[PDB]
This record gives structure tokens, C-alpha cells and sequence, in this order.
RNA sequence: GCCGUGACGACUGAAAAGUCGGCAUUGGCAAUUUUUGACAGUCUCUAUGGGUAACCUAAGGAGACUGG
């Protein structure tokens, strides 16, 4: 199991931001996330690639399909520094 | 039939005149010589069909199989 | 049999390298992985529609390469002997 | 061998090239098999990569912040600058 | 394994290392590799020899105004690799001869 | 609950025609009726016909194995 | 490994999905496999023009799924 | 690099079996979430750019279409 992954997963809980690989934008609650970045959200505002916003309450997103997550800096200072 | 699953299907075929379909759109027509275990494919005296249209007489042909769409007999 | 053990071989080597995405970059290798992860030194990079750029070191995913252009003087028979 | 090539610019500053073509400069803090990677105090570029553009160096640039992302989309890096001493 | 590269599709790479001969290679980045096997691998990576690479381009607008007519343009590689992902076809012919 | 692969098992034993929708291509979709299919979700179609959205036209197959690689969805229909 | 997708939560409820070449159906989840192939019934095409056509029960391989979005409360 | 396999050993379980440590190598790693590609190609819009006007240009940014 990958040292992101377990980063991840110390995310769970968070509100966390994420960008798919057709560039949808999604920020709102990490619920659960899969070993596999499958990713559970909740209270989510989406942002598409013409600008323009919306508000859901409930989403799951294939990890395949997830070009990148932004996580809080609250993770950055430990304990996974050792690396 | 009853249960007629593709990789019998494609040793029926083997020996054969067929048809592939690539997903890019090309098409190559010859007798099937050969397929492996990944569904790579070997043609021979292939001919290429390219808007439907005899473009190339090509004769011995692989096929990488992550480029193939569909398989014909024909 | 295993192309890329050749490729592991190829440390200290300048090569030309063609990117999938059209990029074209000629260095010196420092490593090649199993993955083909390609590691390099004194690299000059040319993005497809660029000027060239120079970096003391780049670092390529595997798969990401198209192909290699090997020195013309380069013993292939010797490397491919195991 | 020693598997190091990774391992040598964890800490650093890395210049990280996507698939779409962005540019994703952090700090090199973590990766894995995949090439998963994990960038502390990380910036996005569109328009450029300066080197000293007597216009402006920076334009389309954005603060992201702890970025994680995947090695599916992740094409090449170089090192970008040393490591902060924080 | 070496029976399924000798009986298999992949026999076309291995009839090309054996008797040395020539082989064209439809690519993916639409260009089209022409030479010699020196050696192959499962996923079709290659080392190849004398390779002639054909493709062809336009001048792309050269007036300003959406104008150019197609042209073909080759280049001689002595030595090279090449990864396997980026197969569409090979071909095996009366080429070498 | 259902599992997908059963419910091609059920479309396999039922003959019922079948509409797939292929992957990144939205203005062709492959029809037939599912003979047999495989690990891989390979199906082998029969009487099968390429369907152009855009030109309302039809094209003829008959024996078609199609790889599972181009599958997005599986539907089925009446005709 | 070989691990389930966590979808049990999302069973028998109505979903909106969106799939690759800017395509969106809705329907209701009836199962799921560890690749994330679903099963939806009574799915409805949402055609770009903005009408919708009933489609019935349906096969969606997990490859193709970009997302997913309750239309109900988990 | 990743994961198996065979014994030996240790610790649990009613059992079925499960867990851990070291050793060994006769094993594999292109079939949906990463590394053996679904990518490839085309066109329109925009000056914060130049130009005396007429206008020309499109890096960057936005959109459309083809793959019969």
C-alpha cells in the first residue's frame, strides 16, 4: 500500500477539492476514499469547464477517472515526514 | 447456438477469410492465420478497406490487439 | 526477451527520445527501471511548437515514451546477450 | 539497483509536467509504484515555464497548496529548486 | 511461451529476427517505421535497424489563410527503440527482397 | 441484487437484440444478438448492424465478436 | 485487493451518471462487481438535445463511469 | 521494484483455517482504478500583440466537428 494512499485516507473527514479528467471541479467533504482513489463526497459546489457553479449533496467518483485531489495543509506536518 | 463464446468462436474463424475492424477506422480484409491469448491477430494476403474502399494490398499482417474494435468472417 | 532489462543497460549513454505526445528530448541516461521510468542528466528538451529548454536533470514515466534513438555506435549485440 | 532516483529529490522543489500539459511546481515530499505524487506549497502554470521573460515570468499561475496527484497523468519532472529548510 | 511467439501472431516478429529481413510498422503517432527486427518482446517493444520513418505533413497555413497541400517526408534511423504501445500494425512482406 | 455479469447471462439466454454503446465514439453503436461472451466482457454477436446516430443509416455484419474494450453500456431492444 | 467498490450505501436508490463522451443517464443502482460494472434499472438517456428516452434495464461498465451523483438521500 | 510459491518455526482457532518472523527460488507482473495507450486529426472565436489607416496575427485563453 502507497504512502499517498495512506495520506489519503488521513484526509477522510476533511473538505478536500478535486479535479476529474474532463476538469469538473469538485470541493466538499471527503467521506470515504477507496485504496483504489475511489472518492465518496458530501455538500459538494462543482465548478464545470465554462466557469459556472452548482450544488450537490451527494457524489462518488471513480479513482481512474480523478486526475488530482487537494488536500488541507492541516496533513503536512506529520507523521509521514520518515519517508 | 448454444453457449458459442468468443475465443472458440475465433479458432471457428481461424483459416478463414475475416474482417477487422480497428477502432481507428481502418479495416483489413485476409485469412486469418493465427490468434493469441491477448486477441493479437495474424492476417494473411491482408487487403486495406479504408472508408470502405480497397486502399492497399498488404499480404502478412499482425495486429496489435488493443487496437481492434471488432472481428467479421467474411 | 525482456527489452527493457536492455534499456537498464544504456546508463552513461546519450540517446534521442521521442514522447508520445510529440516531445522530443536528448541527454544523457543516469537509470532506466523495470517501468522504463527513464532518468537523465544534461538534457535538452524540446517540446513539439518550442525552442529547446536545458535542465541538468529530467525524469520520464515509462510509458509516456514513444521510442528511443539509439548512438549509431552502439553494440547491440553485445547487450542483448544476458 | 539502489532505487534512489526518486528517493534524491524527495524534499527538493520539483517542476512536474501533466498530461494535459500544465505545469505543477511543489515540494517533492512523496510518491509511489504508481507514481502517485504528493507536492507541499504547490503552484499551477498554464502559460509558461519562465527562464527570466523580460515581459512577466508568471501569468495564469494559482496557488493550489498539499497537492496529490496521480501518476496516470503525470509525465515528466525536473528539479526545480532546493528544498525549503522548514 | 516461445511456442506461442514461434506459433502465435507474434511469429511475424519472429520470422523477421530470424531471417533478418525487413518489416513496416503502421505506428500510432501516424507515422510509419520501416526496417529491421534485431529484437521484440509481449508488449511489441522493439530494437530495430536501418530504419527508414515515413510519414507525411502539410505546411500547415503557410499563406495565413488555411492554404497547404499535403506532403511526404521520410528520415534514415540507424539505431533505435521503439515501445510497444505505440503498434498499430506490422507488416511482414516481400519487402526485404 | 443483480450482478452485471449475470444480466448478460440473462440477455445471452433470453436472445433478446442488444444495443451497445462503444467507448469515446458516440456517433456509431454496435447491435446483435449475444451468443456468448467471455472474462473480459468479449461478447459474440450475431446478425449484428453498425448504427449511425447522425446519418440514420445501418450496417450489415452478421458474425461479430467485439471486443470489450469499446463497451460503455449494454441496453437491450424490442426489434 | 480485488476489492468491492463501497456502493452497498447506494443500493436501490435513484442516481444520475455521468459517463465518458459527455454522456449522462439516470436510473436506479440494482448491483455493482469489483471492476464497478453496474447494473441500472429503469436508466434514462439524457440526450444532449435535453430530451430523455427510457432505456429500460441496463449494463454500465465501470471503465466507462467518470461519476456518479445520488438524486436521493444516503 | 511488486506480489506469489515451498518448507521450517512461532502464535491463535472447536474446527475450517487465520496471523507473524526468518530462509529459499523450481513463479509470475500487455484484459476495466495508474507502467505497454482511445488515441489521431480538423476548424472557428479573442489583442491584454503589431499596423498610418486598411488591416494582418492567435502563443496564451474559449468553443465546434470528424474518425462513414
Amino acid at each position: 500500500i502507497g504512502v499517498p494512499i495512506k495520506v489519503l485516507h488521513e484526509a477522510e473527514g476533511h473538505i478536500v477539492t478535486c479535479e476529474t479528467n474532463t476538469g469538473e471541479v469538485y470541493r466538499g467533504k471527503l467521506i470515504e476514499a477507496e485504496d483504489n482513489m475511489n472518492c465518496q463526497m458530501s455538500n459538494i459546489t462543482v465548478t464545470y469547464r465554462d466557469g459556472r457553479v452548482a450544488q450537490l449533496e451527494q457524489v462518488y467518483i471513480r479513482g481512474s477517472k480523478i486526475r488530482f485531489l487537494i488536500l488541507p495543509d492541516m496533513l503536512k506536518n506529520a507523521p509521514m515526514l520518515k519517508s | 447456438s448454444l453457449p458459442l463464446n468468443p475465443k472458440p468462436f475465433l479458432n471457428g474463424l481461424t483459416g478463414k477469410p475475416v474482417m477487422v475492424k480497428l477502432k481507428w477506422g481502418m479495416e483489413y480484409k485476409g485469412y486469418l492465420v493465427s490468434v493469441d491469448g491477448y486477441m493479437n491477430m495474424q492476417l494473411a494476403n491482408t487487403e486495406e478497406y479504408i472508408d470502405g474502399a480497397l486502399s492497399g494490398h498488404l499480404g502478412e499482417v499482425l495486429i496489435r490487439c488493443n487496437n481492434v474494435l471488432y472481428i467479421r468472417g467474411v | 526477451m525482456k527489452l527493457v532489462r536492455f534499456l537498464m543497460k544504456l546508463s552513461h549513454e546519450t540517446v534521442t527520445i521521442e514522447l508520445k505526445n510529440g516531445t522530443q528530448v536528448h541527454g544523457t541516461i543516469t537509470g532506466v527501471d523495470v517501468s522504463m521510468n527513464t532518468h537523465l542528466k544534461a538534457v535538452k528538451m524540446t517540446l513539439k511548437n518550442r525552442e529547446p529548454v536545458q535542465l541538468e536533470t529530467l525524469s520520464i514515466r515509462g510509458n509516456n515514451i514513444r521510442y528511443f534513438i539509439l548512438p549509431d555506435s552502439l553494440p547491440l549485440d553485445t547487450l542483448l546477450v544476458d | 539497483g539502489k532505487s534512489s532516483k526518486m528517493l534524491q529529490h524527495i524534499d527538493y522543489r520539483m517542476r512536474c509536467i501533466l498530461q494535459d500539459g500544465r505545469i505543477f511546481i511543489g515540494t517533492f515530499k512523496a510518491f509511489d509504484k504508481h507514481m502517485n505524487l504528493i507536492l507541499c506549497d504547490c503552484d499551477e502554470f498554464r502559460k509558461i515555464k519562465p527562464k527570466n521573460s523580460k515581459q512577466a515570468e508568471r501569468e495564469e499561475k494559482r496557488v493550489l497548496g498539499l497537492v496529490l496527484l496521480r501518476g496516470e497523468n503525470l509525465v515528466s519532472m525536473t528539479v526545480e529548486g532546493p528544498p525549503p529548510k522548514d | 511461451e516461445e511456442e506461442e511467439f514461434n506459433t502465435g501472431p507474434l511469429s511475424v516478429l519472429t520470422q523477421s529476427v530470424k531471417n533478418n529481413t525487413q518489416v513496416l510498422i503502421n505506428c500510432r503517432n501516424n507515422k510509419k517505421l520501416l526496417g529491421r527486427v534485431k529484437a521484440f518482446d509481449r508488449h511489441c517493444n522493439m530494437v530495430l535497424e536501418n530504419v527508414k520513418e515515413m510519414w507525411t505533413e502539410v505546411p500547415k497555413s503557410g499563406k495565413g489563410k488555411k492554404k497547404s497541400k499535403p506532403v511526404n517526408k521520410d528520415r534514415y534511423i540507424s539505431k533505435m527503440f521503439l515501445r510497444g504501445d505505440s503498434v498499430i500494425v506490422v507488416l511482414r512482406n516481400p519487402l526485404i527482397a | 441484487m443483480v450482478q452485471p455479469i449475470n444480466l448478460i447471462f440473462r440477455y445471452l439466454q433470453n436472445r433478446s437484440r442488444i444495443q451497445v454503446w462503444l467507448y469515446e465514439q458516440v456517433n456509431m453503436r454496435i447491435e446483435g444478438c449475444i451468443i456468448g461472451f467471455d472474462e473480459y466482457m468479449n461478447l459474440v454477436l450475431d446478425d449484428a448492424e453498425e448504427i449511425h446516430s447522425k446519418t440514420k443509416s445501418r450496417k450489415q455484419l452478421g458474425r461479430i465478436m467485439l471486443k470489450g474494450d469499446n463497451i460503455t453500456l449494454l441496453q437491450s431492444v424490442s426489434n | 485487493k480485488a476489492h468491492p467498490p463501497e456502493l452497498k450505501k447506494f443500493m436501490d436508490k435513484k442516481l444520475s451518471l455521468k459517463l465518458n463522451g459527455g454522456r449522462h443517464v439516470q436510473g436506479i443502482l440494482r448491483g455493482f462487481d469489483p471492476f464497478m460494472n453496474l447494473v441500472i434499472d429503469e436508466c434514462v438517456e439524457m440526450a444532449t438535445s435535453g430530451q430523455q428516452n427510457n432505456i429500460g434495464m441496463v449494463v454500465i461498465r465501470g471503465n466507462s463511469i467518470i461519476m456518479l451523483e445520488a438524486l436521493e438521500r444516503v
